[PDB]
C-alpha cells in the first residue's frame, strides 16, 4: 500500500533536498516544503474524491510531479528570492493538483486550502494573490523560467497570435484572461518530456485553436488525424506510424491532436493507449 | 462579457436613456443564463456557442437596418427638398409630413432592442416548440424591460425579417401555411454565416429548397457511394446541395 | 386578422409604391404639361389610403387586447385536446 503520510513527508523532505543545492540560500526551507507537498495532497484527495468527480485521483505520484515540477522551474530560474519559491511551489501545486477540479465551489475550494498551507508551514507576510489568476510564470518572454507581468504577457501573446493569425489558417478570436492562464498551462505540458494534457472544453471554448498556437509557440509540427465515417483502423495506423518514424528517424517534435470524434472504434482508443 | 464586449466594438448606436453598450452585452449574457437555465437539462454538458454566434447575428443585422433607416430617412428628406421647391391646395398636407419625421426618431430608438430578438430568434429559437419559443421570448422582452432599451410592444418575428415577395416565392414552392413553418424558413434562409441543420419527418422540406434553386440543386446523402466525390464538384462549381 | 396585417404591409408597400411613380413622373413631366396633376388624384385617393392605415391603427389598439382575452379560453381547450391526442398517439 501507500506509506504513513508521516513516510511520504520524510521522503520528499530528501526530494526537495537534493534541489535545493540549486538554492542553498533556503537549506533550511526544504522541510516545510516537504511537510506543505504532502498537506496538500492528504488534503486534495480527502477534499475531491471520485465521489464528487471519477477523475478525482490523488497518489504519491503527483507529490512526484509536484516536486519535479518545482526543480525544472529552479534549474531553469532566476536566482530565487523566499517569496519567489512559495511561489514557484504554489504554481506547479495548481498546475498538479487543481487544473483537473471542474466547476468553481471546488476550485475555490484550492485556493483557500493553499492559503492555508502556506501560512501553517511557512508563515510569511510577503506572499501576493495565490490564485492561479495571478500567478503567471513563463519562459515566452524570458530567457528563464520566471513569474512575468500580466500586461507584459498579454501583449506578447496578442503579436505573436496576429503572427499565428497571418503566417497558418486565418482565425481571428479574442484573447481574454482565461486564455492566458490556459496558454501557460499547455506550454508547460508541451515543454517536459513526456507531455501529455488533454482539455475539457465543452465547444467552441477555442480549446482546438489554443492547442494548435502554442504548439507552434513550442515549434511543433501540429498532426490532426484525417478519420471519416468510412475511416478503417488501419489507416489511423497509417497516420501513427508515419507521426512516430518520423519522431526518431527523422527528429520531427510533432504533436498530435486527437479529438473525440477521432476514436472511432475501441481499438482506436487502445492504439492512443499503447502510445 | 470580455468577448460580447470586443464583438460589438462596433458602434452604429446613438444615445439612450439608461451605458448603451454595456447594456446590450449585459442583456445578451442574462439571456444564454436563462435560455440553458431553462431549456436544457442535465447538469452542465454544454456550454456557450449560441453566445458567440448570437452576437454575431446582431452586428450584421443592426448595420443591415440602421443602413435601411438611413436610406429611407434619405428618401423622405429627398422629398422634402421636392415639396417646398413647388410651393397648390393638396401639397400642404404633404409638407405637414413630420408626423413620419417625428416617427423616425421613435422607430430608430427600438432598433438596437429589435435587433436583439431577431437574432435571439435566428440563434436560439431553430429548435424550440410553439410554446417554448413564446414563453423565451416572453422572458426576453421582460430583460428588455429591465433594461434601458426599446422594443417595439407590437411585435412580429415574421414581419420584421421577412419580405412579402419572399414570403410568397416561399410558399410557391409548397412550404405549409403555419406561423411557425414561416419562423422556421425564414431562420434557414436569413441567416446563413451558418450551415442549417433541417430536421422534418416528411421530407417536404427537401423539395421547397429545390424548387427555390432549381437547376442548381444537386441532391446528397451521407450514404451513397459517390458522396465524397460529387461533393468536391459540389463546391468547384457553384451547386447548391441538400444533404 | 388576416388582412390587419395583411393591409399594414400591403399599403405600407403600397405607399413605397406611390411615392416612387410620383418621382418618377415629377422628373418627366417638369417640362411637359402638367400631368402630375393625374398622379395627384391619385395621391388625393392616398388621403383615404394614408388615413386607412390610422383607421386601421386605431382598430387594432382595440382588436389586439380582445384576441388575447380570446386565448384563454381556446387554451382552456387547447391543454385537454393535447391530453388527448397524447393519449391516442400512445395506442
Amino acid at each position: 500500500g501507500y506509506p504513513s503520510g508521516k513516510s511520504l513527508s520524510q521522503i520528499y523532505e530528501i526530494y526537495y533536498k537534493a534541489i535545493f543545492k540549486l538554492v542553498p540560500e533556503f537549506r533550511s526551507y526544504t522541510e516545510p516544503f516537504a511537510r506543505a507537498s504532502v498537506h496538500l495532497y492528504n488534503e486534495c484527495k480527502a477534499r475531491y474524491s471520485t465521489g464528487l468527480q471519477s477523475h478525482y485521483l490523488f497518489s504519491p505520484r503527483e507529490l512526484t510531479r509536484l516536486v519535479r515540477g518545482v526543480y525544472t522551474a529552479i534549474n531553469t530560474g532566476p536566482r530565487q528570492t523566499l517569496r519567489s519559491l512559495i511561489r514557484l511551489w504554489a504554481y506547479e501545486a495548481w498546475r498538479i493538483f487543481a487544473d483537473r477540479l471542474v466547476g468553481v465551489k471546488e476550485k475555490n475550494s484550492f485556493e483557500q486550502l493553499l492559503y492555508e498551507t502556506v501560512d501553517k508551514y511557512l508563515p510569511n507576510q510577503d506572499l501576493g494573490n495565490i490564485s492561479s489568476t495571478s500567478l503567471l510564470f513563463s519562459g515566452l518572454l524570458s530567457l528563464d523560467f520566471k513569474e512575468v507581468n500580466k500586461t507584459d504577457l498579454v501583449n506578447f501573446i496578442e503579436e505573436r497570435f496576429k503572427t499565428f493569425c497571418d503566417e497558418e489558417l486565418e482565425v481571428p478570436m479574442v484573447i481574454h484572461e482565461s486564455m492566458v492562464d490556459h496558454i501557460l498551462r499547455i506550454d508547460r505540458a508541451l515543454k517536459q518530456v513526456q507531455g501529455h494534457m488533454m482539455l475539457i472544453g465543452a465547444s467552441r471554448t477555442g480549446k482546438t485553436i489554443l492547442t494548435r498556437f502554442v504548439a507552434w509557440l513550442n515549434g511543433l509540427k501540429i498532426v490532426q488525424p484525417k478519420i471519416h465515417r468510412h475511416s478503417n483502423l488501419s489507416d489511423f495506423d497509417m497516420i501513427l506510424k508515419k507521426a512516430i518514424s518520423d519522431c526518431s528517424l527523422k527528429e520531427s517534435r510533432t504533436c498530435l491532436i486527437i479529438d473525440e470524434s477521432n476514436i472511432l472504434e475501441t481499438a482506436f482508443l487502445e492504439r492512443m493507449n499503447t502510445l | 462579457s470580455q468577448v460580447a464586449n470586443n464583438m460589438v466594438d462596433v458602434i452604429p448606436m446613438e444615445f439612450t436613456d439608461f451605458t448603451i453598450r454595456d447594456a446590450v452585452v449585459n442583456i445578451l449574457i442574462h439571456f444564454d443564463r436563462n435560455f440553458y437555465q431553462k431549456m436544457k437539462v442535465g447538469v452542465n454538458p454544454r456550454s456557450p456557442g449560441y453566445f458567440i454566434d448570437g452576437l454575431r447575428a446582431l452586428v450584421k443585422l443592426v448595420t443591415a437596418k440602421y443602413q435601411d433607416l438611413q436610406e429611407n430617412q434619405r428618401f423622405v428628406n429627398v422629398g422634402l427638398e421636392k415639396l417646398n421647391e413647388s410651393v397648390k391646395s393638396l401639397t400642404f398636407e404633404k409638407e405637414r409630413w413630420l408626423n413620419t419625421t417625428k416617427q423616425f426618431s421613435k422607430t430608430s430608438q427600438e432598433l438596437i432592442g429589435n435587433c436583439i430578438i431577431s437574432s435571439i430568434y435566428e440563434t436560439y429559437f431553430g429548435h424550440l416548440n410553439e410554446r417554448e419559443r413564446a414563453d423565451m421570448l416572453v422572458i426576453l422582452k421582460r430583460l428588455l424591460g429591465k433594461f434601458a432599451v426599446k422594443y417595439d410592444v407590437n411585435y412580429r418575428f415574421i414581419d420584421y425579417l421577412v419580405t412579402l415577395d419572399e414570403k410568397m416565392k416561399w410558399l410557391e414552392c409548397g412550404l405549409d401555411k403555419n406561423d411557425y413553418f414561416l419562423e422556421n424558413m425564414s431562420i434557414v434562409m436569413n441567416s446563413q454565416d451558418a450551415v442549417p441543420f433541417l430536421l422534418d419527418p416528411s421530407s417536404h422540406m427537401i423539395t421547397v429548397i429545390s424548387n427555390y434553386y432549381g437547376n442548381k440543386t444537386v441532391l446528397l446523402s451521407f450514404l451513397e457511394e459517390g458522396f465524397v466525390k460529387r461533393l468536391e464538384n459540389a463546391i468547384r462549381f457553384g451547386s447548391v446541395v441538400i444533404i | 386578422r388576416e388582412d390587419l396585417i395583411k393591409l399594414n404591409t400591403e399599403y405600407k408597400l403600397k405607399l413605397k409604391n406611390l411615392e416612387k411613380r410620383l418621382l418618377e413622373e415629377l422628373n418627366n413631366s417638369q417640362g411637359n404639361m402638367l400631368e402630375n396633376d393625374e398622379l395627384m388624384v391619385t395621391l388625393n385617393n392616398l388621403k383615404k389610403e394614408a388615413m386607412n392605415i390610422e383607421k386601421k391603427l386605431s382598430e387594432s389598439e382595440e382588436f389586439f387586447p380582445q384576441f388575447d382575452n380570446l386565448v384563454e379560453e381556446y387554451s382552456i381547450i387547447g391543454k385537454h385536446s393535447v391530453k388527448i391526442f397524447s393519449m391516442l398517439e400512445k395506442f
